[PDB]
């Protein structure tokens, strides 16, 4: 089903794309808000050790939530605690309880707020949680490796994961287009090969119509120390990621 | 909210929630409702809710349960569903002296698979799998019921729940606790289905998780069915084989030769 499962996912990525330009129509929370608030939710993952997947899940519900509901900053982070609850019901063989989620917003909200706000999101989004991630289009990559190398594997992810940290310019990408230029990216760095052939025949993806999005990855990999939010940097030091992001990214790409 | 529909019986209750039978009552439409507790001040919308509303809202097939609405209140959600007139292990229990006739166990096989196929195809597995959740209408067709149990899988998949599956429906891969499952161990499921169809008594009715094992090692050997013609015998051994990448996928199954004749006969009820 490998091929039936790429087709499907590439389509529903279509629908399940949140509005581009979602945060010049709010008028209380920026760009730099989201920011602080995906960092912090990088964090959440760590401490309870949460699948990669359920926080690119939960990034995705609250782009399309704040694509169609004004929300005042004081709430933002509301928001985001529902989503990333729902995402680790949706995802998580053990999901944190209700309870943990309460403990980690430092007690600013109560624990009715934040089933209420589960309630929300889930009406906004009408159930439609099954959405295709980065990170799922990224694991079908990694099949295409020879060989396989958890060096690559990790700085992928945390490439993709980059992504997730500034909707300006991410939001107009696709989860396959990001995932294209995260994976090229960490092979180039680390073996020093090109995004592969099969791949391509998979994908409908060349190396030149991922350039857009390559362009900015390179530019964000570069600058990433300098970026105000570090948390994706600091999960990323530790073995269990192979300490991927105390490399130095490439200068160029030669593309 | 709830006003316009009329509560006609208890259907049953699934892996969560209760299913109830009720009337439209401005179309006349018969529905299945299924009636689900919100715990507002605990732990929320569950989990298994989450899952089977957002997956049924993208499987639509003729051979997988219609979900027609979500109503929500504050205090408990709604599943309007289609209405299908019975279950198959009722169907079974029902024709435990008269049997099944071949054309009916064929078709319903085969529409099993189309619906699975489906699923599997969009990254859904069932994993519950038994003649209580597969229901039949009054004109030959039969469809895969209650999700509850259902999730979405990656490519490659990683490790998922192991409490999964009925203990007589479920794969050896399961039983020996294997560190990773997928589409495989639905096929199994519906392996012991096909089976139970044929002599109207489950397959392999364990009594514990060795008394399973044992049951399928006396059957299968170490890693059947006499009403069944040759094509039946062929494609039973390949939704039974031990190996998870050997056995047969619910795609590969449909183009099988026990299928080349397939109707749609309708039931006796
Ligand atoms: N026992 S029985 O033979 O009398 C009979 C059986 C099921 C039904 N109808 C029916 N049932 C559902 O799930 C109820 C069932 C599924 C899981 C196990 C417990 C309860 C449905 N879900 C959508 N549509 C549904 N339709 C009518 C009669
Ligand atoms: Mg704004």
């Amino acid at each position: 089903y490998h091929e039936d499962i790429h087709t499907y996912l590439r389509e529903m990525e279509v629908k399940c794309k949140p509005k581009v330009g979602y945060m010049k129509k709010q008028p209380d929370i920026t760009n730099s808000m989201r920011a602080i608030l995906v960092d912090w939710l990088v964090e959440v993952g760590e401490e309870y050790k949460l699948q990669n997947e359920t926080l690119h899940l939960a990034v995705n519900y609250i782009d399309r939530f704040l694509s169609s509901m004004s929300v005042l900053r004081g709430k933002l982070q509301l928001v985001g605690t529902a989503a990333m609850l729902l995402a680790s019901k949706f995802e998580e063989i053990y999901p944190p309880e209700v309870a943990e989620f309460v403990y980690i917003t430092d007690d600013t909200y109560t624990k009715k707020q934040v089933l209420r706000m589960e309630h929300l999101v889930l009406k906004v989004l009408t159930f439609d949680l099954a959405a295709p991630t980065v990170n799922q289009f990224l694991t079908q990559y990694f099949l295409h490796q020879q060989p396989a190398n958890c060096k690559v594997e990790s700085l992928a992810m945390f490439l993709g994961e980059l992504s997730l940290i500034d909707a300006d310019p991410y939001l107009k990408y696709l989860p396959s287009v990001i995932a294209g230029a995260a994976f090229h990216l960490a092979l180039y760095t680390v073996t020093g090969q090109s995004w592969p052939e099969s791949l391509i025949r998979k994908t409908g993806y060349t190396l030149e119509s991922l350039k857009p999005c390559l362009m900015d990855l390179h530019q964000t990999y570069l600058k990433a120390p300098q970026h105000a939010q570090q948390s994706i940097r600091e999960k990323y030091k530790n073995s269990k990621y192979h300490g991927v992001s105390l490399l130095n990214p490439p200068e160029t790409l030669n593309l | 909210s709830m006003e316009n529909f009329q509560k006609v019986e208890k259907i049953g209750e699934g892996t969560y929630g209760v299913v109830y039978k009720a009337r439209n009552k401005l179309t006349g439409e018969v529905v299945a409702l299924k009636k689900i507790r919100l715990d507002t001040e605990t732990e929320g919308v569950p989990s298994t809710a989450i899952r089977e509303i957002s997956l049924l809202k993208e499987l639509n097939h003729p051979n997988i349960v219609k979900l027609l609405d979500v109503i929500h209140t504050e205090n408990k959600l709604y599943l309007v569903f289609e209405f299908l007139h019975q279950d198959l292990k009722t169907f079974m229990d029902a024709s435990a002296l008269t049997g099944i006739p071949l054309p009916l166990i064929k078709s319903y096989l085969f529409q099993l698979l189309q619906g699975l196929a489906f699923c599997h195809s969009h990254r859904v597995l069932h994993r519950d799998l038994k003649p209580q959740n597969l229901l039949i209408n009054t004109e030959g067709a039969i469809k895969l019921a209650d999700f509850g149990l259902a999730r979405a899988f990656g490519v490659p998949v990683r490790t998922y729940t192991h409490e999964v599956v009925t203990l007589w429906y479920r794969a050896p891969e399961i039983l020996l606790g294997c560190k990773y499952y997928s589409t495989a161990v639905d096929i199994w499921s519906l392996g012991c289905i096909f089976a139970e169809m044929v002599t109207r008594r489950a397959l392999f009715p364990g009594d514990s998780e060795i008394d399973q094992l044992f049951r399928i090692f006396r059957t299968l050997g170490t890693p059947v069915v006499p009403p069944l013609d040759e094509d039946g015998r062929s494609l039973l051994s390949q939704m039974l084989h031990y190996d998870p990448n050997k056995r047969i996928s619910a795609k590969a199954a449909l183009a099988h030769p026990f299928f080349q004749d397939v109707t749609k006969p309708v039931p006796h009820l």
